[PDB]
RNA sequence: UUCUCGCAGUCAGACAGUGGGGGAUAAGCUUCAUUGUCAAGAGGGGAAGAGCCCAGAUCAUUAAAUAAGGUCCCCAAAAUA
RNA sequence: ACCUCGAUGUCGACUCAUCUCAUCCUCGAGCUGAAGCAGGUUCGAAGGGUUCGGCUGUUCGCCGAUUAAAGAGAUACGUGAGUUGGGUUCAAACCGUCGUGAGACAGGUUGGUCCCUAUCUAUUGUGCCCGUAGGAAGAUUGAAGAGUGUUGCUUCUAGUA
RNA sequence: UAAACGCUGAAAGCAUCUAAGUGUGAAACUAUCUCAAAGAUUAAUCUUCCCAUUUCGCAAGAAAGUAAGAGCCGUCAAAGA
């Protein structure tokens, strides 16, 4: 399964280093710093190129953490060796996106235009006027910096219009 | 017939102390503060006089509690006006006022007393830790 | 969302969750999300 | 300094007809009468608009 | 708890449990029989409570064993796993 | 069939309103057999507000007009030790019926007496003595709360999506 | 913050707004608008002024009771039964 389950680790750059109760990681995408809860149920043992997790004892939350911790480790590495992107496609004949500097603002079927900031740590590039790159580190925040950008515009199932997660399949509605 | 059970006669006097509290559940540690403010615990006890001594508590702004009852549980306070109920949270007495919740807990122990009255102003509570009452030289101790 | 007082599944993709210890179901119709069990 | 003012003008009321000879009295404070008996209300309640001294309020 | 004698008193009961009937195995309702209480007899438990539980009080005790019941504090009264 | 009938005065109309939500509008969210608009739908949601006129003694109820709406309950079918008795429930009188008769109608019909020098608490204002620790005079923190938290139309964006 | 919308994320290798972490969001709530205030006995704080007129009592001023102020009385008003 997921605590079963054995990451091996490639420290050409990164390096592990034990706080009181979070993890300094060090790697190619910047320093990573994991929020763990003080007394951990959990241990992970590392050693080269392997990383073992195991929990002291049997407990609900400790068995939930078994795999969830090596899950959320498992992310933080896979982001600090790639990052987490995302493509986020603005669909409309009048729905137009542009980003100066941290300030993107966009033209909706509002007449207001609306002005976003870009979160410290993720990258937006706007290559094209109706498509949007989100490039960060972590899942969490470009998640919810998605979020915050589809807020503003969603997809309609009589006709598609708003902010699609990089273009998938909706149900489609008619009416004349 | 009687053997003419004699106690203190206006003897007394109250001893300052000053505790912490940041580990400690509000009831487990109230009750034994309330026996102390009381003097419950010393063997001289008399009712028609007062056998308690002084208590100065030191930050009680880190009170802790178990489970989610700090946002949880509720504490309801009425004011005879329409409106009046006043309802709190553990985590809003942690960002307004502990040591105002603390203290009416140690007083919801209290008897309805005339002494009381007079017993649970005797215990000096500040989430802080600097007062004048330090040059009192009360005798600081633990586990009340 | 609806309010009931149980919860079936109405179709084959109708899973169950239990967010903030409220019982749901989502499944792929809008229509098809209840409350309430 | 309105001194001894009358509820009708501190509180600012409405009179109703004064026709078909509906008795003596027309200024006062309305029915006080909220619940009686021990069950309902049985007093009157804190925080009602009554008359007294006027202005001199910052 | 037999008879006689003298003096009576009461019939407007209620509550709780059981078996019911009526009402709806609705009603702190009515009708009943039975088992206990108050009436006619207080007390402790029951948050304070006539009918529930433990229980039946010559008086004085600043004496002991207790019943029901209870032991974080108010409020006497325990802890271990 | 009960604490109350050696007395707990009511139907309604005017005044005072309050609280609550099973929310009517204003607030927010979700689904649609939600092209838009206008919506229906389920919930959180009690801060504010939710009309006028005619008839009925009638509360109610019917009708017309108007706003976003003209929500629902409780407080002794709230509210006379705050006003009125229009009806209602004293005799008085008639109509229709009934009793042969005194009379009665859960029929209509006309009018047909509402007492109070405030004791206390609560409650709205304002003072007297003391406290606030030597006496006096100012300025405060804020402990605690309270008032207040209504909302429509037009235009632009734009007849734009 | 409620409902509600969420990201990561397990048990449940998927997935999941929740379990840890991380948010948005209600005419309601804590404030910001206004009133008011330490009898807030919870009796608080700051500043200012007055002076210790030789000398006592069951504990100190019997006796000169202020150099400060207030009160009694009058004129009154922006007050005001």
């Amino acid at each position: 399964k997921i605590g079963n389950r054995t990451i091996t680790l490639d420290p050409a750059k990164v390096n592990l280093n034990f706080q009181k109760d979070h993890i300094a990681v060090k790697g190619p995408l910047g320093q990573i710093e994991l929020k763990l809860p003080p007394n951990l149920p959990l241990k992970f043992e590392l050693k080269d190129n392997n990383l073992q997790i195991t929990r002291n004892n049997e407990l609900k939350q400790s068995k939930i953490f078994h795999g969830t911790y090596n899950a959320l480790i498992t992310n933080a590495i896979i982001g600090v060796t790639q990052g987490f992107e995302k493509k986020l496609r603005l669909v409309g004949v009048g729905y137009r996106a542009n980003v100066e500097g941290e300030t993107l603002n966009l033209q909706l079927g509002y007449s207001h235009p609306i002005k976003e900031k870009i979160p410290k740590g993720l990258t937006v590039k706007v290559e094209k006027n109706t498509e949007i790159t989100i490039s960060g580190i972590s899942k969490e925040l470009v998640g919810q910096f998605a979020t915050e950008v589809r807020k503003w515009r969603k997809p309609e199932p009589y006709k598609g219009k708003g902010v699609l997660y990089f273009d998938e399949v909706i149900v489609r509605k008619a009416g004349k | 017939k009687t053997s003419m059970l004699t106690k203190e006669q206006a003897n007394k006097r109250r001893q300052w102390y000053i505790v912490d509290a940041a580990g400690l559940v509000l009831g487990k540690l109230a009750v034994k503060a309330a026996d102390l403010i009381r003097g419950k615990n010393k063997v001289d006890f008399t009712p028609n006089q007062d056998c308690g001594d002084y208590l100065i508590i030191i930050n009680s702004d880190q009170v802790v509690l178990t489970g989610n009852k700090k946002e949880n549980e509720f504490w309801y306070h009425h004011s005879q006006y329409i409106g009046g109920i006043k309802k709190v949270s553990g985590r809003d007495m942690l960002k307004k006022q502990s040591d105002k919740l603390v203290y009416n807990a140690v007083k919801g122990m209290l008897p309805d007393n005339r002494l009381s009255r007079r017993w649970i102003t005797k215990v000096h509570v500040f989430k802080g830790d600097k007062h004048n009452m330090e040059a009192q030289k009360p005798t600081t101790l633990n586990w009340s | 969302m609806k309010v009931r007082a149980s919860v079936k599944p109405i179709c084959k993709d109708c899973k169950i969750i239990k967010r903030h210890q409220i019982v749901r179901v989502i499944c792929k119709t809008q229509k098809h999300k209840q409350r309430q069990g | 300094g309105r001194g001894f003012t009358g509820a009708i003008k501190r509180w600012n009321f409405k009179i109703g007809p004064l026709g078909h000879g509906a008795g003596y009295p027309h200024r006062f404070q309305g029915s006080v009468q909220a619940g009686r008996g021990g069950a309902s209300a049985q007093r009157v309640f804190k925080g009602k608009k009554m008359s007294g001294h006027y202005g001199h309020e910052k």
